């Protein structure tokens, strides 16, 4: 067994800073005076691409922003200077014997200004209503820093049961995130009470983002 | 050096 | 070079799992041409088969796989058998060089297979649009009841929210924001694709 244990689990860095990310294998990877050691990118919906190989090489088209040190057992991936694009996971992975394996990643986010949220609410669609349903949608957008929580209220009280919260990936253009919450309901639920409410509890403000609609009005 | 079972040989 | 995976967005459990690479811009009797997987959480190495048709198998896999090839056709294949859930993940193929080039190098973009006994259910499309005006205006689609995973969300600014399963069905959203002198004087649609269902449903919103 070669286990590739890398270090940070995840890592922050500032625009034009030099990024370091480690990779310490359990056994040389080395053979014939090369480190079969190879970095790669991967960002969500997309495979793996290729960076560097054999512990310090730049793979052909992709541009000189890495590069990588290392043999035996220790290795480094550098980015440098770190821009929004490199917003992703990065592993190493070795092929010098049986069993070829990869790392666990190492995530890399892009420090930026903090940024509220821009919050929109949706009431149910008339579609839903004729199949007995209501989801009720919080749409919190381009936020920084990632830590947000959303709460919801159905007549001033809170609902936690019915609700499914998602977080975008960071933007790989302006560094933000994204979420979105669904309260989901029964019709009958749902027109039994007249004020929804969701509440976005954020750093950039002492008091929450507090959107908002009443059923029928 | 070609691969072989996993492992590079000349 | 580029590689294209294809084969079955779902198949049940102990079941065998059949997957193609068709490889176009170069000869697949040059090069190593491998398997790679992505659990739902890790990548995983799976094997190849070699420019003279030689294969290497992870060994934790090595009593239930095999990896073939037609160079007429300048495929090759993947076959695992009595599959779980644990094989669910998305399968990639790629290329690797020589001792020179040694890295996976080029990628097909994978396919997810689910492992699941469930059956393929198409996706409910809602529209997101705002209740009873600044400049801007953000519209959305709620895309609920559907499995297994996944769905392509198209406008036709964009946030695509990723799915969560709840009581074995998925439900997604996707987000979009436009200057509301384009909406609603100009058609905003969301085309939502399901694959495994092979259903698109192209919603239309509505102030």
């Amino acid at each position: 067994n070669i286990v590739l244990t890398q270090s940070p689990v995840s890592l922050a860095v500032s625009l034009g800073q030099r990024a370091t990310i480690s990779c310490r294998a359990s056994e040389s990877v080395d053979s014939y005076g090369k480190s079969f050691l190879h970095w790669y990118q991967q960002k969500p919906g997309q495979p793996p691409k290729l960076l560097i190989y054999l512990a310090s090489n730049l793979e052909s088209g992709v541009p000189a922003r890495f590069s990588g040190s290392g043999s035996r057992t220790d290795f480094t991936l550098t980015i440098d200077p770190v821009e929004a694009d490199d917003a992703a996971t990065y592993y190493c992975q070795h092929n010098n014997e049986d069993p070829w394996t990869f790392g666990g990643g190492t995530k890399l986010e892009i420090k930026r200004a903090d940024a509220a949220p821009t919050v929109s609410i949706f009431p149910p669609s008339s579609e839903q209503l004729t199949s007995g349903g209501a989801s009720v949608v919080c749409f919190l957008n381009n936020f920084y820093p990632k830590d947000i929580n959303v709460k919801w209220k159905i007549d001033g009280s809170e609902r936690n049961n019915g609700v499914l919260n998602s977080w975008t990936d960071q933007d790989s253009k302006d560094s933000t995130y994204s979420m979105s919450s669904t309260l989901t309901l029964t019709k009958d639920e749902y027109e039994r009470h007249n004020s929804y409410t969701c509440e976005a509890t954020h750093k950039t403000s002492t008091s929450p983002i507090v959107k908002s609609f009443n059923r029928n009005d | 050096l070609i691969n072989t079972n996993g492992s590079w040989h000349v | 070079v580029q590689l294209q995976e294809s084969g079955p967005s779902l198949v049940k459990p102990s079941q065998t799992l059949s997957l193609t690479c068709s490889v176009t811009g170069d000869s697949i009797t040059s090069g190593y041409w491998n398997w790679i997987r992505k659990f739902p959480g890790k990548l995983e190495y799976v094997g190849y088969i070699s420019y003279s048709g030689d294969t290497y198998y992870n060994p934790s896999l090595k009593s239930r796989i095999s990896i073939t090839r037609d160079t007429s056709k300048n495929q090759y294949y993947l076959q695992l058998n009595s599959v779980t859930s644990e094989d669910t993940a998305t399968y990639y193929c790629a290329r690797m060089g020589y001792g020179s080039q040694p890295g996976f190098g080029s990628w097909g973009q994978g396919t997810l297979v689910t492992v699941s006994a469930a059956k393929t259910t198409p996706p409910s499309v809602y529209p997101l649009a705002p209740g009873s005006t600044g400049s801007s205006v953000t519209l959305g689609c709620l895309v609920k009841g559907y499995f297994p995973e996944s769905v392509t969300v198209t406008w036709n600014s964009v946030h695509t929210f990723p799915a969560l399963l709840q009581s074995g069905l998925y439900t997604m959203s996707s987000s979009v924001t436009v200057p509301s002198s384009t909406w609603p004087s100009q058609t905003v649609t969301c085309s939502v694709a399901h694959p495994a269902s092979s259903t698109t449903v192209d919603k239309k919103l509505e102030p």
